[PDB]
């Protein structure tokens, strides 16, 4: 399934 | 919501602006590019973006590029707040999967 990196790029964090 | 087409062209222009500014590894920030970045981003700071649009338009990825080391913190804060808002608007358990797979 989608990862946070798929949707927001490899630099984004929560 | 916003149309896919608005998000998609904005994502394309953001990525093209990003790529233009890279002098090899080093980000070069002109006055005009600084101002073009803000203009592109501030059109997205009022958009409600869906998970499907995040998947299809890649707008979150295009905004996320401007969290990298070469950009001014004014721009990096803007990109971070835009992505924070879109992530929080996602359904709670979707937030939990994306987070949990990451831990």
């Amino acid at each position: 399934g989608s990862t946070l990196e798929d949707l927001f790029g490899p630099l984004f964090y929560v | 919501d916003v149309t896919n087409a608005t998000l998609e062209t904005t994502g394309k222009e953001l990525t093209e602006t990003y790529m233009e500014m890279l002098n090899g590894d080093v980000v070069e920030v002109s006055i005009a590019n600084e101002e073009r970045i803000v203009s592109l981003l501030s059109s997205l700071a009022s958009a409600n973006v869906t998970l499907k649009q995040l998947i299809g338009t890649k707008i979150g990825v295009a905004v996320g590029q401007f969290l990298s080391d070469g950009f001014p913190p004014h721009i990096v804060r803007f990109s971070k707040g835009i992505l924070d808002y879109w992530f929080r608007q996602l359904p709670e358990e979707v937030q939990k999967q994306l987070l949990a797979k990451r831990a």
